């Protein structure tokens, strides 16, 4: 297992193998962090999260 | 729902709930966002005129998070057909814009391809709704969830007295005691990633509920997400 194939590719979200490199990106209503990999909030009540308050 | 649990406050904030013109339900729909609901096509044939609440896990009393919301378009996928229950999908358009709260959020709509490599392959979804809790029964007052396992495509095939079609999939327990059932339908079936949940079926139909050698039967989302993301601009 390589890439994608190998813990989704270290990314929180969808996962791409782009030239045998691998791409991270998000749902809409989040933005992609600085590292490449985790994916960010930009408001309140963002899709797939069960609310807390 | 057979089986499984009361969804808790805030757990299940995509349900939404399409009610008659007695405000009783009879279907469930899946919130995608301020102004879309994901819903199945066979409901629109059960009733005339409808509306769609949000917020709500306890049809006995009012307690104040609960909101209506009367729609403006009905986008019934064009190919559905009550023979085989194919292209058992639609989208619903609101007047007014859903707020979001506590236990009211939209479920997220994924990419395909990542979709069926990495939710499918997973060894669970979750169904949830306001439908019977036993084949014979009355409706839940209250909105229950349950984990379903997703299920061999080839058992499914051989299980069913029905044509399982590739806009079809099977979810669920051969004999366990565990399923979705009537009043359940147009309901969101989701899978969870790294605490986030996505939007992967909606509850279509069974040979009855939780009956032995069967198998639920959920709209493969995945086919129709291109569908989707035209509807939900036009
Ligand atoms: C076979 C199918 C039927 O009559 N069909 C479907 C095949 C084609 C045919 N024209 C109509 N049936 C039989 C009756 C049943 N209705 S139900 O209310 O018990 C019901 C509805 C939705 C369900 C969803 C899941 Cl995931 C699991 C159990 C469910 C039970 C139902 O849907
Ligand atoms: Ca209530
Ligand atoms: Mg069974």
């Amino acid at each position: 297992r390589k890439l994608c194939s190998l813990d989704n590719g270290d990314c929180d979200q969808f996962c791409h193998e782009e030239q045998n490199s691998v791409v991270c990106s998000c749902a809409r209503g989040y933005t992609l962090a600085d590292n490449g990999k985790a994916c960010i909030p930009t408001g309140p009540y963002p899709c797939g999260k069960q609310t807390l308050e | 729902i057979v089986g499984g649990q009361e969804c808790k406050d805030g757990e299940c904030p995509w349900q939404a709930l399409l009610i008659n013109e007695e405000n009783e339900g009879f279907c469930g729909g899946t919130i995608l966002s301020e102004f879309y609901i994901l819903t199945a096509a066979h409901c629109l044939y059960q009733a005339k005129r409808f509306k769609v609440r949000v917020g709500d896990r306890n049809t006995e009393q009012e307690e104040g998070g609960e909101a209506v919301h009367e729609v403006e378009v009905v986008i019934k996928h064009n190919r559905f057909t009550k023979e085989t229950y194919d292209f058992d999908i639609a989208v619903l358009r609101l007047k007014t814009p859903i707020t979001f709260r506590m236990n009211v959020a939209p479920a997220c709509l994924p990419e395909r391809d990542w979709a069926e490599s990495t939710l499918m392959t997973q060894k669970t979804g979750i169904v949830s709704g306001f439908g019977r809790t036993h084949e014979k029964g009355r409706q839940s007052t209250r909105l229950k969830m349950l984990e379903v396992p997703y299920v061999d495509r080839n058992s499914c095939k051989l299980s069913s007295s029905f044509i399982i079609t590739q806009n079809m999939f099977c979810a669920g327990y051969d004999t366990k005691q565990e399923d979705a059932c009537q009043g359940d339908s147009g309901g969101p079936h989701v899978t969870r990633f790294k605490d986030t949940y996505f939007v992967t079926g909606i509850v279509s139909w069974g040979e009855g509920c939780a009956r032995k050698g069967k198998y639920g039967i959920y709209t493969k989302v995945t086919a129709f997400l291109k569908w989707i993301d035209r509807s939900m601009k036009t």
